[PDB]
C-alpha cells in the first residue's frame, strides 16, 4: 500500500510509456486495480477464522483483538486509494467492509464524541480529521443506502439494512 | 408497511419547484414558521398565505418570492413591488410575452367556437392539443382553462398531463377564491388518485401531500373530507415516515373534526392509532402546542392541565391560518378535558373550576348545567356548598350477566324439545 500510495499507475503504461511497462496488458489495468483489494481480502478472510477458533478467554484472544484496529486503518487506505471505476463495482463489498467494522460497535465512542463539553473540546486541525473520521463510517451509510437503490443484490441489501437497524 | 419501504431509500429528495429557500429570519411562534415554509415548498408556492404571514408579524421578505412569478396576475406583482418601491429595472419580458400570448389566445378562440359547432372528433381533439400548451404556458386565462377542463382534459399522454391540469386549477382557483371549481377539483384529484400511474416513490407522496393541501384550510364541508382523507390509504397522522415529517398541523384540526360532528367514543381510538404510532411520536417532539393538548389529556391531570390549556388558548387565538371552526375548536377543547376529568371523579367545587379558567362561579354552574343537559356528565349539585358530586359506583354487576347466561341455553333447551 505504501508502494502503491508513491506510485500513481507507474508500471501500467496507459500508453504514456511501454518499454518495459504495463499492467494494462496481461491485462485490463481496472482488474489488476481492483485485484489488490481481493488480496486485501485474504488477509481479511484468515482474520475472521483466527478469531472464530480462538479460545474465548484466552490472552491470545485479548492480543489478536489488537490488530483490528491495523485490519481497519488497511481498509481506510484502500479506501483512499480509488478511483471511481474501482468504486461502482467494489461498493457492494466495500459497504459489507465498513459494516463488519461498524456492527458491534459500543456506546463509549459515541458517548465521547457526542457528550464532551464543545468549549473545552477539540478546535484543531488534526483531531477533525479524526473525529470526522470516525462518523464518515454513518456519513457513507446515508449515501449507501441511496446507492443501493441502483443494486439487486438483495442478500447484501437486506442483510445491510438489518446492520443498520443495529446501528441506529 | 408497504409504501413506508418506497420512502426509506428515497429520504426526503421530494420534488418541488421553490427548491428549498423560503422567507428566512422569522420571529414569533417559531413552529408555526417552520411549518409555513414546508407548506410553501410542498403546495408550490402560496401566495394569499404570504399576506397572512405579514399580518400576524411584520416581514419585507415575501417581496422575495412575490417579484419572480408573473402567472398570479402581472400587474398585481407589478403593484406590489412599486408600492415597496423595488427598483427593479427587469420587467421587460412581460409585454412581449403577454402580447404573444394574446395573439395566441385569439387565434385558439376562433378554433374553439369553430370545433364546439362543427363537433368533428378529430378537429376538437386537434384545438384542444393546440390549446393545451397555451393554458400550461399561461392560466391566467383562469376561466380560459376552466372552459377546456369542464370537457375532456385529456390529450395523448394521458396521467402526467391530466393529474398536473388537476393539481393547477385546484391551486389556482384556490388562490382566486372560486370555491365551487376547488370543491370539483378536490373531488376529481380523490377519483383520480385510485388507477393509479406508474407510482414511482415521490409520486405517490407529492399526491398524498396534494390531498392534504386541499382538505386543510376549511371553507364548506370539510368535516366529510378528513373522513374521506383519515381512512384513505390506511389512518396515519402524517403519512410519511423517514424521521423529516412535519405536516405538522394536520392532526390538530383532524381531532376537532370528530369531536363536533361526531361522538367522542372514538377518541380512544385516536389515542392508539393516530396520536401513538410513531409518525405522531416524530410529530409531538416537533410542536409542545400539540404536545400540552395530547400528554395532558393521557396522563389526566386537573390543575397543571387546564391553566396550560387555557395557556395554549392565548397562542390559539392568534393562529392566523385558515381553520374556519376556531371557537369550537377551543370551546369543546373546555368541554372534552372536563368530560375526560369527569369520567372517574368525586367532586368539583364550582368555584375551583371558575378561578382556574378565569370565568365567574355563576357561568362556570351553567357550564356544568349545559353538560347534565346534554348528557356528557351524570351528577348531583350541591346547592348550599356549591360543589358538583358524581356517584357512579355501580353496585351489583351479577344481573346482567345472568340476563345473557340463562336467556341462550334456557331457550337453546326449548328449541331441543320438539323433535
Amino acid at each position: 500500500m505504501d508502494i502503491l500510495f508513491a506510485n500513481p499507475n507507474i508500471f501500467v503504461g496507459e500508453n504514456i510509456l511501454e518499454e518495459s511497462e504495463n499492467l494494462q496488458n496481461v491485462d485490463q489495468p481496472l482488474r489488476v486495480r481492483g485485484c489488490i483489494l481481493t488480496l486485501v481480502e485474504r488477509m481479511d478472510e484468515e482474520f475472521t477464522k483466527i478469531m472464530q477458533n480462538t479460545d474465548p478467554h484466552s490472552q491470545e484472544y485479548v492480543e489478536h483483538l489488537k490488530d483490528e484496529a491495523q485490519v481497519c486503518a488497511i481498509i481506510e487506505r484502500v479506501q483512499r486509494y480509488l478511483e471511481e471505476k474501482g468504486t461502482t463495482e467494489e461498493i457492494c463489498r466495500v459497504y459489507l467492509r465498513r459494516i463488519l467494522h461498524t456492527y458491534y460497535k459500543f456506546d463509549y465512542k459515541a458517548h465521547q464524541r457526542q457528550l464532551t463539553p464543545p468549549e473545552g473540546s477539540s478546535k484543531s486541525e488534526q483531531d477533525q480529521a479524526e473525529n470526522e473520521g470516525e462518523d464518515s463510517a454513518v456519513l457513507m451509510e446515508r449515501l449507501c443506502k441511496y446507492i443501493y437503490a441502483k443494486d439487486r443484490t438483495d442478500r447484501i441489501r437486506t442483510c445491510a439494512i438489518l446492520c443498520h437497524i443495529y446501528h441506529h | 408497511y408497504d409504501l413506508t419501504t418506497r420512502i426509506a431509500h428515497f429520504l426526503d429528495r421530494h420534488l418541488v419547484f421553490p427548491l428549498l429557500e423560503f422567507l428566512s429570519v422569522k420571529e414569533i411562534y417559531n413552529e408555526k414558521e417552520l411549518l409555513q415554509g414546508k407548506l410553501d415548498l410542498l403546495s408550490d408556492t402560496n401566495m394569499v398565505d404570504f399576506a397572512m404571514d405579514v399580518y400576524k408579524n411584520l416581514y419585507s421578505d415575501d417581496i422575495p418570492h412575490a417579484l419572480r412569478e408573473k402567472r398570479t396576475t402581472v400587474v398585481a406583482q407589478l403593484k406590489q413591488l412599486q408600492a415597496e418601491t423595488e427598483p427593479i429595472v427587469k420587467m421587460f419580458e412581460d409585454p412581449e410575452t403577454t402580447r404573444q400570448m394574446q395573439s395566441t389566445r385569439d387565434g385558439r378562440m376562433l378554433f374553439d367556437y369553430l370545433a364546439d359547432k362543427h363537433g368533428f372528433r378529430q378537429e376538437y381533439l386537434d384545438t384542444l392539443y393546440r390549446y393545451a400548451k397555451f393554458q400550461y404556458e399561461c392560466g391566467n386565462y383562469s376561466g380560459a382553462a376552466e372552459y377546456l377542463y369542464f370537457f375532456r382534459v385529456l390529450v395523448p399522454a394521458t396521467d402526467r398531463n391530466a393529474l398536473s391540469s388537476l393539481w393547477g386549477k385546484l391551486a389556482s382557483e384556490i388562490l382566486m377564491q372560486n370555491w365551487d371549481a376547488a370543491m370539483e377539483d378536490l373531488t376529481r384529484l380523490k377519483e383520480t388518485i385510485d388507477n393509479n400511474s406508474v407510482s414511482s416513490p415521490l409520486q405517490s407522496l407529492q399526491q398524498r401531500t396534494w390531498l392534504i393541501h386541499w382538505s386543510l384550510f376549511v371553507f364548506f364541508n370539510h368535516p366529510k373530507g378528513r373522513d374521506n382523507i383519515i381512512d384513505l390509504f390506511l389512518y396515519q397522522p402524517q403519512y410519511l415516515n423517514a424521521i423529516q415529517t412535519m405536516c405538522p398541523h394536520i392532526l390538530r384540526y383532524l381531532t376537532t373534526a370528530v369531536i363536533t360532528n361526531k361522538d367522542v367514543r372514538k377518541r380512544r381510538q385516536v389515542l392508539k392509532d393516530l396520536v401513538k404510532v410513531i409518525q405522531q411520536e416524530s410529530y409531538t417532539y416537533k410542536d409542545p402546542i400539540t404536545e400540552f393538548v395530547e400528554c395532558l389529556y393521557v396522563n389526566f391531570d386537573f390543575d397543571g392541565a387546564q391553566k396550560k390549556l387555557r395557556e395554549c388558548e392565548s397562542v390559539l387565538v392568534n393562529d392566523f391560518f385558515l381553520v374556519a371552526c376556531l371557537e369550537d375548536f377551543i370551546e369543546n377543547a373546555r368541554l372534552f378535558i372536563f368530560e375526560t376529568f369527569c369520567r372517574i371523579h368525586q367532586c368539583i367545587s364550582i368555584n375551583m373550576l371558575a378561578d382556574k379558567l378565569n370565568m365567574t362561579p355563576e357561568e362556570a354552574e351553567r357550564w356544568i348545567v349545559n353538560l347534565i343537559r346534554n348528557a356528557r356528565l351524570d351528577a348531583k349539585i350541591d346547592s348550599k356548598l356549591g360543589h358538583v358530586v358524581m356517584g357512579n359506583n355501580a353496585v351489583s354487576p351479577y344481573q346482567q350477566v345472568i340476563e345473557k347466561t340463562k336467556s341462550l341455553s334456557f331457550r337453546s333447551q326449548m328449541l331441543a324439545m320438539n323433535i
